[PDB]
């Protein structure tokens, strides 16, 4: 059962985003999407993506959906949609039903139901973890990214005070 | 239209990032970094045409290094043989399988 | 007078001194009288997990020196 | 809106077409699409009126839908592949993602329900770069991965953008929603002749292009946004008429016309490939384009109107607004057909 | 896992603490209240500059996304390629915060 | 193939499906988005965690900062249309049809 | 081609522009310590920027000088010890002054 | 045995933030010409003990709330932030060991906004709410230059170990080469924590208001779980003390002496100067520090480089 | 003085990973006799338990090369208990 | 060009403060001798394993054990 805690996060991943998506308000919306990123985030972190699970909840949670909320709080002050969320949580349960019984699927692709423990490696990489240095090389081999990135950025804030201006 | 800047003025723009065969950090091989290796070095200068089917035996290789379908599908059986006899008992596991044994090194 | 608000500020203190120490002495128990091994990366994990595996107890701090070789 | 500041916003439109155009890498393929969407949203935004809102708040979402569509297309890419070449795709499911992705970014159908909409918000110069800017860079991605698309998503997408920018356009007295239903057409021809030789869709998009730009330049230079408006033209600058009747008459396809080029040529490209059929029907729907635009010329530029006595004020007055590449652009929009050979340069 | 065990026993000992909070002087009959603010009931207006300082916020911080890995960057071998880089990233915030200080976004909330 | 990959593009579907056809608040739209840039970043990391591949490891981070970029203008547009309506309901968005 | 559904639909205005379709009141009353006592306040800003300030008074309107009126002078006298009530002798020594 | 471990760490942050009550109360009293809390225990010492239980039986409010699960959901949320972010804190070893224990404490501090946002949500009074996002806007301009301070120190560090921070500062405390980057952190923990001179909540209403007695002494409480640990985390970051490998509890009471005079900074700061109107500490953030965190941040890039003293990456 | 202590720093970290490099001939040999090891075994109670499946090739490569492939980490720990998969899978991960 | 510095250091000794240590970040790398040192230190670092050479018969700038005299040293980092 442990074996499984990643598959068994994607299972509450899937959950959080019909928790959401159903929308019963940008409110409760918004919380589904936080508590679907901690959640996805804890995926990454078991895969040994740290550096990344902790741009998830610095940027994702810890930034973004902090304006998320935000603009909700100060520019926004059922059947439809509990009938999508227990329709699309009906889907995914039946999916895992399906998978846990045949440890084979195919809905688009072809899907093994064992768990992703087995598709590792063995190795060790010494001194570092490798994400960590692919991340580093953002700077030495990363140049036209940055240059793109940073120029894309300082057009974002020229683009944001064009627009929220009105004049 | 690829209009190609990159090679027209001769400089690295996205060339490095594009492949796992590529230079990286530390010398870090990707894992599946010989079986790309193969399939690029098969596949180079012949067009996409004779690639698709001159060189397929490497791209299974491969597609099957990334995804590991095949390795799952083997150990699906195993398993399942594995527990099926199990359940017949007429099969017992080894005390190297069952954690009793002290590893080696 | 000023040496009034020492208690409380002691007081506060000894709960701030609590943790560290805790974590110190429980560091020291469950490692073998020693500091808990820093395993950031994976060499040291590696080195770790063959400690585990040398020790023939199934933990990594039961150290083995030259009396286990011949 | 500061004219620096313009500057600066159109050079990061065109820089994203540029990334688009040149990059090897699939990430830099979508930081090209992100840069260009970001940074065109103020050209929308430049009269600051709740159409344009509108108009950028419906754009920003079918880019945006785009746009993570063409990122889990290369998603899956890199699932079956191991790679990031923007080159052909290996996984027909990356194949279908990425041709929806780029038909909802070209704006053909059924991903057309934005496009009438967000140029009739949006002003003439605007609505110029969106109807002919921003077709360079996913129409250069179509050119690219053409070994991975399948040949019947491609079809039905074409014959589909035909159909209905056929059709929308005979119930439209807008010259924009005019325009993006013209728009819609024309990306309908050129991705049906994109398998199969892409040298025509070149010259397809060019010719389009020229063709646009005339349109739209008219427009501008006569502050003209509806046909009675357009009707109005002749008691003021006469020729500015004539120059709207022999655009719309080349942008239907008549010979012997520059407009006719293209699509001749693409008719000329797939019946080689045995397929009669499908450019017979698709040239009966631009029979119906033609069609409306000749009641649009016949009916209301020809004959002439009645006036209002404010415009023999206007009289007094000539144009002094910049007509840039006007003429050339007029010229080449029209006769360009004894030089149809000129499109191997596109080869 | 024992970093997931300390975050369930944060968890739980914050969700035990606010039970007892809600529901210990529950136990109490107090009295039942009817009970019938500088606003009275007008309608929370928009505040511009607000949602202007959020989206700085972002931006900015998207920027400081960018900036993160640089300790681990200045470990390089291609150091004046990284310290060129760097110098850029930081030069561009600071434009970014320019470009926010002369169009006066930076203001009644300066 | 993995298995925590079809749960992840699932998820993107969920959200898709629930940004395309509701008519309802414009944020709960941003939010559908978001989380499908939520799964993408998610999917793009345990890929290129998978393979080992090192450099695209600062690939998901341009993946995130380029959308939240992306985000904050449509938040902007919500803005102009929350200064325009009163609220962000999608169909007070039928200026256009005519 | 109007049909019975698409008949309602006016054209757009000429320059593209539609009609736009308010400042803030607020009511700090007597539930206040940095007003100094008893006072309310009708605030209507506009943001951040205070556009008027109403101050309503007489919460502490006791009828001082109706009560003077039916006392007398030295009965008067403590009255003024509770007006500036910071300034007792002050106010104390205005009105001794003036009888 | 590890659970022994998080609950001696957990409790005592628990007494020793209801003890910074009585220290602060005191402190201030003497700071004030007067006493603190000297009746209810021997020296105030049952003052905290007698508050805790006071507000813990008074009738709550309830109220007609926007949402009772975010009524709910944001003292669970501001005790759990404020709880893990204690774990990676290494005096002189943390509970949780981790590689990127200055990035999880950015981002788990980065996710305390929420507690305030859904305090705002969840009372009805608009008011309250306006307050809030005022409160937030604080808080996330003064989260970019804790990041980007906390980013040029670590170009010092040379990682995100919270550990090898102690080993950075073996030789010199880490204030002398970075105290322009120490005096703008100190003021920004400062303003995170909605401390005065920064605090907007006690007059122009704060978010929590509406809170009475049961949630409140929980909110309060983890607020001061936070101060304390950013003090704290002060102290690791530019007063690093000496650590004996054989004898940790001299690192353990050199650090708490230090983070006791800072908290106690603290109370000091706030008992010396009036507030900030809310415009004016935004003009402190985005035109005072903001500029001057770039310049610094450009100089702790650079600085290792050209003085061939880039730290090690281990 | 931070010059000179992170100068003694690069020293230390030099002298640390040389340490660990004479130390990795060494441990790369009991790693090659490690998952020999474990491959063997593998093979071995392959062939005793995949008898009764036909057309079963015991050992039989999915790879069309003949180039040694390294192997998977449910290769290695397909056979054994969970309690060994789940420290060689999340150990390092879940350690502290 | 002491006028308007006077001036801004005395209404925006902030911005000064702020300009001047930007500037100095710059471009003192550019001029500083020790950062020829960064680059040798972070070369000089072995992350990985110093994969052996084949004996070809001409190396003769190869040694042939870590203690040899050839090959590179790090005299210049344990002087510094
Ligand atoms: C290669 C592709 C070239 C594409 C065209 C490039 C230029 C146009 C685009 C930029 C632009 O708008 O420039 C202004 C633009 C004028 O556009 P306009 O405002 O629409 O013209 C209206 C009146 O002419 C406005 O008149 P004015 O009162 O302002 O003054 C007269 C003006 C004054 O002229 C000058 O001042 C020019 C001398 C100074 C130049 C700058 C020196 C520094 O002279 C002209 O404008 C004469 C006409 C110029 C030619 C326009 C068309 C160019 C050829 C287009 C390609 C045709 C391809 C056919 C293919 C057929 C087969 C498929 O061009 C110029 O002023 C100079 C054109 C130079 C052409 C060079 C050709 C060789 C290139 C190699
Ligand atoms: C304003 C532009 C500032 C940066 C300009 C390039 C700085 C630099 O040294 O880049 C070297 C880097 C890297 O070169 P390098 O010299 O580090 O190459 C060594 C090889 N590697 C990276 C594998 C260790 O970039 C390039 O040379 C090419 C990419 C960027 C080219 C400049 C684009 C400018 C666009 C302006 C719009
Ligand atoms: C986290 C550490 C601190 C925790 C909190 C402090 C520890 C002590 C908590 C329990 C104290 C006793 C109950 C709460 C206070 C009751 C005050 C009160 O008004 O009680 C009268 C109330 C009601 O008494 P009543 O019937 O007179 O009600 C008055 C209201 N009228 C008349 C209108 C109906 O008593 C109770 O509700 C009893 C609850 C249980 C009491 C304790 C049982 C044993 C506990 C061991
Ligand atoms: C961590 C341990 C403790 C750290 C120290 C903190 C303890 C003491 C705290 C005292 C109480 C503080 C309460 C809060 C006060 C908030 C208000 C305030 O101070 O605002 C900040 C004020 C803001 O300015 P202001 O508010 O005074 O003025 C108004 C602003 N103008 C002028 C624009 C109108 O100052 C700063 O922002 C300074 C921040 C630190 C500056 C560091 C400078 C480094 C020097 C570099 C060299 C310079 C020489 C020239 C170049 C040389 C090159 C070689
Ligand atoms: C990490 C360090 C943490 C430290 C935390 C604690 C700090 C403070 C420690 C205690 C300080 C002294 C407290 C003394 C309280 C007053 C005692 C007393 O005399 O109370 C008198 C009262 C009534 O007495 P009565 O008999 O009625 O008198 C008539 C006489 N003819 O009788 C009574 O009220 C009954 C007796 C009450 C005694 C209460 C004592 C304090 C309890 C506090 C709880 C925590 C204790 C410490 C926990 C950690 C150590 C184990
Ligand atoms: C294989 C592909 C490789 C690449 C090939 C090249 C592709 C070319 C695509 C051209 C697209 C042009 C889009 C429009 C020009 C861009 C800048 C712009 O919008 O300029 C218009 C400008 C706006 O000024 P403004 O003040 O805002 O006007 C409002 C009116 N008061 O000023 C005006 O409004 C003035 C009015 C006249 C403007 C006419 C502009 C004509 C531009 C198109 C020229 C023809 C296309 C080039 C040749 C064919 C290329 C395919
Ligand atoms: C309304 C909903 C409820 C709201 C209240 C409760 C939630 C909020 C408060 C709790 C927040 C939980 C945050 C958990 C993850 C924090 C990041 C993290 O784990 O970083 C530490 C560390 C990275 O360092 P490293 O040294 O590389 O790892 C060891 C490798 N040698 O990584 C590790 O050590 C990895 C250890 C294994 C993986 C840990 C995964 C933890 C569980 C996933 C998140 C659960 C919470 C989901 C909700 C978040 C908030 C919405
Ligand atoms: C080349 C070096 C690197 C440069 C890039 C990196 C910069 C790091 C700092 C980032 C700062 C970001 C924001 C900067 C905005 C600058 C413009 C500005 O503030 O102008 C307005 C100001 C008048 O102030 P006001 O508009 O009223 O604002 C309210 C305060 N009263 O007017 C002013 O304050 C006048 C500002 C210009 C004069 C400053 C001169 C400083 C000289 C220091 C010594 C030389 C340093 C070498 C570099 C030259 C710098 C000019
Ligand atoms: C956590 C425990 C054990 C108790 C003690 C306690 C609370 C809850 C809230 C507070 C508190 O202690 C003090 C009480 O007195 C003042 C007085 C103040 O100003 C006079 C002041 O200003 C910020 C703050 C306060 C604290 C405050 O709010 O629960
Ligand atoms: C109203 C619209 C859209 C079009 C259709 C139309 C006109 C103008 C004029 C005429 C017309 O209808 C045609 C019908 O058939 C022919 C056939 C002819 O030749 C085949 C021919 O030669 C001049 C002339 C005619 C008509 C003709 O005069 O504008």
């Amino acid at each position: 059962m442990m074996t499984y805690i990643v598959f068994i996060l994607s299972i509450i991943f899937v959950m959080g985003f019909v928790g959401f998506s159903s929308k019963p308000s940008p409110i409760y919306g918004g919380l589904g999407l936080i508590v679907s990123g901690g959640v996805g985030c804890g995926i990454v972190l078991n895969f040994g993506g740290s550096f990344l699970g902790l741009m998830v909840f610095l940027i994702y949670l810890g930034g973004m959906m902090v304006v998320f909320g935000y603009t909700t709080a100060m520019a926004t002050e059922n059947k439809v949609v509990l009938g999508t969320f227990i329709t699309g949580l009906l889907m995914e349960f039946l999916m895992v039903y399906y998978v846990l019984k045949d440890k084979e699927v195919e809905i688009v692709f072809k899907f093994n139901g064992m768990g992703d423990w087995v598709i590792y490696d063995t190795g060790d990489s010494g001194f570092f973890s490798e994400e960590a240095m692919g991340i580093a090389a953002l700077y030495s081999y990363g140049t036209w990214l940055v240059i793109v990135t940073g120029w894309s950025l300082l057009i974002g804030v020229v683009v944001i005070m064009e627009i929220t201006r009105g004049n | 239209p690829f209009f190609d800047v990159q090679k027209k003025l001769g400089v690295d723009l996205d060339h490095w990032m594009t492949i796992q065969s590529a230079e990286q950090p530390h010398r870090i091989p990707a894992r599946c970094h010989a079986f790309e290796k193969e399939w690029i070095e098969c596949a180079h200068g012949i067009g996409s045409i004779r690639a698709e089917k001159e060189c397929k035996i490497e791209f299974e290789d491969f597609r099957e290094c990334l995804l590991r379908q095949k390795t799952m599908k083997r150990l699906n059986a195993i398993k399942r043989q594995r527990d099926k006899l199990i359940k017949e008992g007429k099969y017992t596991p080894p005390p190297h399988h069952s954690g009793q044994e002290d590893l080696r090194p | 007078m000023w040496f009034e608000v020492l208690p409380g500020i002691a007081v506060m203190g000894v709960c701030l001194f609590i943790p560290g120490m805790a974590t110190a002495r429980i560091h020291r128990f469950s490692n073998g009288g020693r500091e808990k091994r820093v395993a950031h990366y994976s060499y040291q994990w590696y080195l770790m997990e063959r400690d585990r595996r040398v020790s023939g107890v199934n933990r990594y701090y039961v150290s083995k020196g030259l009396e286990n070789i011949d | 809106m500061n004219p620096i500041i313009l500057i600066i916003i159109l050079m990061t439109v065109m820089l994203g077409t540029i990334i688009v155009m040149i990059s090897t890498h699939w990430l830099l393929i979508w930081i090209g699409f992100e840069m260009n969407m970001l940074a065109i949203i103020p050209i929308m935004m430049k009269k600051h009126n709740p159409r344009a809102t509108e108009a950028s708040t419906k754009y920003f979402l079918t880019q945006s839908t785009a746009s993570m569509l063409l990122m889990m297309a290369i998603i899956i890419n890199l699932m079956f592949s191991g790679q990031w070449t923007v080159m052909k795709l290996f996984n027909p499911m990356a194949s279908m993602l990425m041709t929806m992705a780029l038909a909802m970014k070209l704006g053909m159908a059924p991903f057309h329900f934005w496009v009438p909409e967000v140029t009739q918000g949006i002003p003439l110069s605007s609505g110029l770069i969106l109807l002919t800017w921003q077709k360079l860079a996913p129409m250069s991605v179509l050119y690219q991965i053409l070994p991975s698309i399948n040949l019947d998503l491609i079809l039905t997408l074409s014959i589909l953008s035909i159909t209905i920018g056929g059709w929308g356009g005979l119930n439209q007295t807008q010259l924009r929603k005019i325009m993006a239903y013209s728009s819609i057409a024309h990306m309908g021809w050129m991705t049906a002749v994109l398998l199969y030789n892409p040298t025509m869709t070149l010259l397809n998009l060019i010719i389009y292009i020229i063709m646009t730009s005339t349109m739209f330049t008219l427009f501008m230079a006569n502050s003209t946004t509806t046909t009675l408006s357009l009707s109005h033209t002749w008691n003021k600058a006469p020729i500015m008429t004539i120059l709207v009747l022999i655009t719309l008459l080349s942008m239907g396809g008549l010979p012997p016309l520059s407009g006719f080029m293209p699509k001749w040529m693409i008719i000329q490209e797939m019946t080689k490939n045995d397929s009669i059929i499908l450019p017979t029907l698709m040239a009966i729907t631009a029979l119906l384009n033609l069609y409306f635009y000749m009641r649009l010329t016949y009916s209301t530029a020809l004959t002439m109107f009645p006036s209002t006595n404010n415009m023999k004020m206007k009289w007094q007055f000539p144009t002094t607004k910049r007509m840039t590449l006007l003429p050339t652009m007029t010229v080449l929009s029209t006769m360009l057909l004894p030089l149809t050979p000129i499109l191997s340069i596109l080869e | 896992m024992n970093l997931m065990i300390t975050l369930l026993t944060n968890f739980t000992l914050a969700t035990l603490l606010v039970t007892i909070a809600f529901w210990l002087p529950q136990l109490n009959v107090y009295s039942e209240k009817t009970s019938p603010d500088p606003m009275g009931s007008a309608r929370l207006p928009f505040s511009m500059k607000f949602f202007l300082v959020a989206i700085t916020f972002l931006l900015f911080d998207l920027e400081i996304a960018l900036l993160l890995p640089l300790p681990w960057a200045s470990q390089t071998t291609n150091l004046n390629t990284m310290l060129t880089m760097a110098l850029l990233l930081i030069f561009l915030l600071a434009v970014s915060l320019a470009y926010e200080w002369t169009q006066k976004g930076l203001e009644w909330t300066e | 193939m993995s298995l925590v990959y079809m749960n992840i593009m699932m998820a993107f579907t969920v959200s898709l499906t629930g940004l395309l056809m509701y008519r309802s608040h414009l944020m709960s739209s941003l939010l559908c988005l978001e989380g499908m840039m939520l799964s993408l970043f998610i999917l793009a990391t345990l890929m290129i965690l998978n393979s080992h591949f090192t450099l695209a490891s600062m690939m998901p981070i341009i993946l995130l900062v380029f959308a939240a970029c992306e985000a904050a203008l449509g938040l902007s547009l919500l803005v102009m249309v929350s200064n325009t309506y009163g609220t962000d309901y999608v169909q007070n968005l039928n200026l256009l049809q005519c | 081609y109007p049909t019975k559904e698409t008949a309602h639909w006016k054209p757009p205005p000429w320059n593209d522009v539609d009609p736009p379709k308010s400042n803030l009141t607020l009511n700090f009353g007597p539930q206040h310590p940095a007003a100094h006592g008893v006072l309310r306040l009708v605030m209507e800003l506009s943001g951040e920027m205070v556009r008027k300030c109403d101050p309503h008074i007489g919460l502490l309107h006791r009828g001082t000088e109706k009560l003077i009126e039916y006392k007398t002078y030295l009965q008067a006298l403590p009255y003024f010890d509770r007006l500036d009530y910071v300034s007792m002798m002050c106010n104390e020594q205005a009105y001794s002054l003036a009888v | 045995m590890f659970m022994i471990n998080v609950l001696t760490l957990i409790i005592p942050i628990l007494l020793a933030v209801a003890f910074l009550t009585l220290v602060e109360r005191k402190v201030l009293g003497y700071m004030q010409f007067r006493k603190g809390p000297n009746v209810v225990g021997p020296y105030g010492l049952l003052q905290p003990i007698a508050d805790a239980i006071k507000l813990f039986i008074k009738e709550p409010l309830r109220p007609a709330t926007s949402s009772i699960s975010m009524f709910i959901l944001a003292p669970i949320l501001a005790l759990t932030l404020a709880l893990t972010m204690w774990i990676p804190l290494p005096m002189p070893y943390p509970l949780i060991n981790m590689n990127l224990g200055v990035l999880f404490m950015l981002a788990m501090s980065s996710l305390a906004v929420y507690s305030i946002l859904w305090s705002g949500w969840a009372s009805n009074s608009k008011y309250a709410l306006i307050g809030a996002l005022r409160a937030v806007a604080q808080t996330i301009s003064y989260e970019v230059t804790l990041a980007i301070i906390l980013l040029s120190v670590l170009l010092m560090n040379g990682s995100f170990t919270l550990s090898t921070l102690i080993i950075t500062q073996e030789q010199v405390w880490l204030i002398f080469p970075a105290w322009p980057l120490a005096m703008m952190w100190f003021i920004s923990t400062l303003a995170e924590t909605n401390r005065a001179p920064f605090d907007l909540t006690e007059g122009e209403s704060g978010f929590n208001v509406e809170y009475a007695a049961g949630p409140f002494a929980l909110f309060f409480m983890a607020e001061y779980a936070n101060i304390i640990m950013m003090n704290i985390f002060t102290t690791t970051l530019f007063l690093g003390a000496f650590h004996n490998p054989y004898m940790p509890e001299l690192y353990t009471i050199n650090f708490t002496i230090k983070s006791l005079l800072l908290s106690i900074t603290f109370l000091w700061i706030r008992a010396s100067y009036p507030r900030f109107r809310y415009d004016q500490l935004m003009h402190l953030l985005w035109k005072n520090f903001l500029p001057l965190t770039l310049a610094l941040c450009m100089w702790h890039v650079s600085l290792p480089i050209l003085l061939s003293s880039i730290p090690p990456q281990t | 003085s931070m010059m000179r202590w992170n100068r003694e720093r690069r020293r230390l970290q030099i002298e640390d990973f040389e340490a660990r490099i004479a130390l990795m001939p060494l441990l790369q040999a009991e790693k090659d006799r490690r998952v020999l090891q474990m491959l063997r075994e593998n093979l071995e109670e392959e062939a005793t338990i995949m008898k009764d499946v036909p057309g079963w090739k015991v050992g039989e490569s999915v790879f069309h090369t003949t180039r040694w492939v390294t192997p998977m980490m449910g290769e290695l720990y397909g056979l054994r208990t969970g309690e060994e998969i789940l420290s060689s899978t999340y150990g390092f991960i879940w350690y502290t | 060009v002491a006028a308007f510095l006077k001036n801004v250091w005395a209404k925006e000794p902030v911005l000064v403060a702020s300009f001047a240590i930007a500037g100095l970040a710059v471009i003192l790398p550019t001029l500083s001798p020790y950062t020829k040192y960064s680059l040798m230190i972070n070369r000089a670092t072995p992350y990985n394993y110093p994969v052996p050479l084949r004996d070809d018969g001409n190396m003769p700038d190869v040694p042939s054990h870590p203690q040899d005299p050839q090959g590179p040293s790090l005299e210049w980092l344990k002087r510094l």
